[PDB]
């Protein structure tokens, strides 16, 4: 029976290695089948749960395997996935679209890319916050959308930077970086050169020039 | 100690929050088209705030009383 | 004899084309790099000067109730998100909280 | 344009291949139908298989034609010759080993 | 006793792995290393699957595989193989799914709607350039040219259809061809045909 | 043969001209980038965002676009921010968030 324990250990190690390699941790799975035959037609109903890093999911679907003499065609006739109720509404509407399309692989790929970009955004915010406690006001949180950069001595001048993650109709994921300026008028009548109205385009050129963190570091040093 | 008293005062002050929310017409003008509500992220809606906030209170007390407060190197790292 | 000359001049042209193709491209991003770099330097200098200039008038008059115009309106409404999104924040906090209770 | 008199044929084959037959001639001779050249070109891929009968005289010309028609800059001859075109194909596309260990 | 629980654990993990096969990509551990499997499906229709065999010793190599030649594995391998292996796997998954979907669209159109098409459509192994001439039953002779400039997408980027065989005599033809240009770029290929047939 | 040799001569002349032009431009960009490096530092290796993001429509332009008749509406949100209750509840939400991230 010791050898049997050896196979159990080997299988557990292989499962852990594969799960950490792909990034999907799969929980229990249940299959219930019903044979509805007229050329043979077989139907299966599946149920499995799991999670991917922060995100957790549980989904139920069924496939119709139309066996015949020369082809084995199986189509996912019905899909149904349910999400934990977070505020991430864009993920929910992507869930709705994928449910309408009835595609399973695309859902997993898009979920991976989404959570991956989310992890980058959160870690970048946390790192730049811990770098400069004195010039960063993380109003809503590191795992949230926007950022606030302000001076402690004076709250009049402040610029807000927004980081958003968007899922396209086709399925691919892409972020976008913009900013807004909370500026009192007194500064506007103060300086005549007045290039802050061009701030969006110039900021985007700067961030595309040499990177994201570099541009933010330069801006925060300039503000200080 | 100080955490509860700030909770107590906002309970008596929350009623005024809905009044100023409903007195101003432009807040109600925000709803109606979903296109701006996409930018805010979900939607603008303040209807069951009173019901939701009071639920937080007793469960907060339960928290208080029950005291609820490279590839190769990566690949070889988990293989062991 | 002439056929061989035709073949070898064709080889010459076929080899020469990629080099021009690469060089033109390289110049194309180099010039844009220079222009964008100069623009970014100008913008950063101007914004730093503007903030340094403003860093004195507020100290001179700290008791003035600063107003804002339509330019700062997007920032103001984005700050108002925490006010209106407070309900969603509350539900998120709760849904986190019964997770501890269930454990 | 390089030669004057030449006959070339095409037979679009299934499974993404092309068969070409070429009868060689020049300005002052009619094409020789006894000694043709066959080439099998797999589109979208860098490989083409040719038969060595009389191609020694016009090898650079056929090389240029192939590299121009398919939009490629350079061409070289692999030192691998055989009489079994399918074995050559399996080796060149390296698909002679098709056993994969899976648990399903 | 112990044997029953041990058999339960074995069947549990075996069920978990075959279930884990449904995520899209799965792997098994061998002596040399891992053997990965890539699954391809379009619109819920399961399709072919592809294998790649990896060697773990530094530097990572590829022993043998079954991805087709005309797909660019070499560029992706050179660019992402040595670092961030999982992103390499996901990029390969995208490249394979897009190709399978495009080929499925073309083949299903050919199989189903042979009535409307006049001649066989033009197509290439990688399936990124389609051209066909279709007549719908008044009779409107139209010829189209679809270009998929992006190899990770299943919809053409540049599409053009022109009326040939007769000079335009009614604005109806012009609005029809404009609608066709929008439809081909927006919607899947085989669905649009079934749409305007009915 | 004459046509091809004329073409190849023209092309190699163009290649040489582009070569010395790009050499001059590459020399030129260096002092400017060094000068801009005077106040800014030389340097989580995040991949650069695609040009689709950079050339996407700006947020501020669309924000100004979708909204008519701002002034009266934005006047009231200033008073809303002036409300101390909003600041108190926002600070409570923020400190509650810190009660979750530190765990």
């Amino acid at each position: 029976s010791k050898d049997l324990k050896n196979q159990l250990g080997h299988l557990e190690s292989e499962l852990s290695f594969l799960s950490t390699l792909t990034g999907i941790n799969i929980r229990n799975h249940s299959k219930q089948t019903e044979d509805l035959t007229s050329i043979r037609k077989v139907l299966q109903r599946h149920r499995l749960s799991g999670n991917c890093h922060m995100v957790t999911f549980q989904l139920e679907f069924q496939i119709l395997e139309i066996q015949n003499k020369e082809r084995l065609s199986s189509a996912v006739t019905d899909l149904n996935i349910i999400m934990e109720p977070t505020e991430c509404s864009e993920l929910s509407e992507f869930v709705s679209r994928a449910e309408e399309r009835k595609d399973l692989f695309m859902f997993f790929r898009s979920l991976h890319f989404f959570v991956e970009w989310f992890e980058y955004r959160k870690r970048t915010f946390k790192h730049l916050k811990e770098k400069y406690p004195d010039a960063v006001y993380l109003s809503e949180g590191p795992s949230s959308c926007s950022m606030g950069i302000r001076s402690a001595s004076r709250p009049g001048f402040e610029l807000v930077i927004v980081w958003r993650i968007q899922i396209d109709e086709d399925g691919k994921v892409f972020p976008k970086l913009d900013l807004l300026t909370k500026v009192p008028q007194r500064a506007l009548e103060l300086d005549k050169n007045r290039a802050i109205e061009t701030a969006p385009l110039s900021f985007r050129t700067l961030v595309g020039l040499l990177g994201i963190e570099a541009a933010l570091e330069s801006l925060i040093k300039s503000l200080c | 100690d100080e955490f509860m008293m700030l909770l107590s005062k906002v309970e008596k002050l929350s009623e005024e929050i809905m009044e100023i929310m409903q007195n101003l017409s432009s807040i109600q003008a925000l709803e109606g088209s979903r296109e701006l509500e996409n930018l805010i992220g979900i939607s603008c809606a303040s209807h069951f705030l009173k019901r939701e906030m009071q639920k937080t209170k007793e469960l907060m007390t339960k928290v208080n009383k029950q005291k609820l407060f490279d590839s190769y190197e990566f690949l070889k790292a988990i293989l062991n | 004899k002439k056929r061989q000359r035709m073949i070898e001049v064709q080889d010459e042209l076929l080899r020469l084309e990629p080099q021009l193709k690469q060089l033109q491209t390289k110049y194309d991003e180099l010039k844009e790099r220079k222009s964008s770099l100069r623009n970014a330097a100008y913008f950063l200098s101007n914004l730093k000067q503007l903030y340094q200039d403003y860093s004195d008038v507020q100290a001179q008059e700290p008791n003035v109730k600063e107003t804002y115009d339509s330019s700062s309106l997007p920032a103001l409404l984005f700050k108002a998100r925490t006010l209106l999104g407070a309900e969603s924040h509350l539900r998120n906090i709760n849904h986190q909280l019964e997770k501890l209770l269930d454990q | 344009r390089a030669l004057k008199n030449v006959t070339v044929s095409f037979r679009e084959t299934e499974e993404n291949a092309v068969w070409i037959r070429i009868a060689w001639g020049t300005q002052y001779t009619k094409p020789n139908q006894y000694k043709p050249t066959y080439v099998v070109y797999y589109s979208q891929t860098p490989y083409a298989f040719t038969s060595s009968s009389m191609l020694r005289r016009n090898t650079p010309l056929l090389g240029q034609a192939l590299t121009i028609a398919s939009k490629h800059h350079q061409i070289v001859k692999m030192d691998l010759r055989s009489r079994y075109l399918d074995s050559l194909k399996a080796i060149v596309f390296k698909q002679y080993n098709q056993t994969f260990e899976t648990h399903n | 006793n112990e044997q029953e629980a041990l058999e339960e654990k074995l069947e549990n993990v075996k069920a978990i792995l075959q279930a884990y096969h449904f995520t899209g990509l799965s792997g098994k551990l061998t002596s040399r290393g891992v053997c990965v499997c890539i699954s391809t499906a379009f619109e819920g229709n399961l399709l072919d699957s592809y294998f790649v065999d990896l060697v773990i010793q530094k530097p990572l190599r590829i022993h043998h595989h079954s991805v087709p030649v005309f797909i660019p594995l070499e560029e992706i391998a050179a660019k992402y193989l040595q670092t961030n292996i999982q992103h390499f796997l996901f990029s390969l998954c995208e490249y394979l799914n897009a190709y399978s979907g495009r080929k499925y669209q073309a083949d299903r159109l050919q199989s189903d709607f042979a009535a409307l098409l006049t001649g066989p459509l033009q197509r290439n192994p990688l399936c990124n350039l389609l051209s066909f001439t279709y007549k719908l039953d008044q009779s409107f002779p139209f010829c189209a040219r679809l270009l998929y400039k992006d190899l990770t997408a299943t919809l053409p980027t540049d599409v053009t259809v022109t009326c040939q065989g007769v000079e335009v005599l009614s604005t109806s033809w012009e609005e029809q061809r404009a609608s066709h240009e929008t439809l081909f770029c927006t919607k899947p290929l085989h669905q649009v045909f079934a749409s305007f047939t009915r | 043969i004459d046509k091809m040799v004329e073409t190849t001569e023209l092309m190699t002349g163009n290649i040489q001209s582009l070569k010395n032009k790009i050499q001059i431009l590459a020399s030129e960009v260096e002092e400017e980038e060094e000068r801009v490096k005077q106040m800014h530092q030389i340097n989580l290796s995040l991949p650069e965002l695609s040009q689709k993001t950079l050339k996407a429509p700006t947020l501020q332009k669309e924000i100004l676009a979708l909204i008519p008749n701002q002034n009266a509406l934005l006047k009231d949100l200033d008073i809303l921010h002036n409300s101390s209750q909003m600041k108190s509840m926002s600070t409570f939400i923020e400190e509650a968030y810190k009660k979750l991230d530190a765990s």
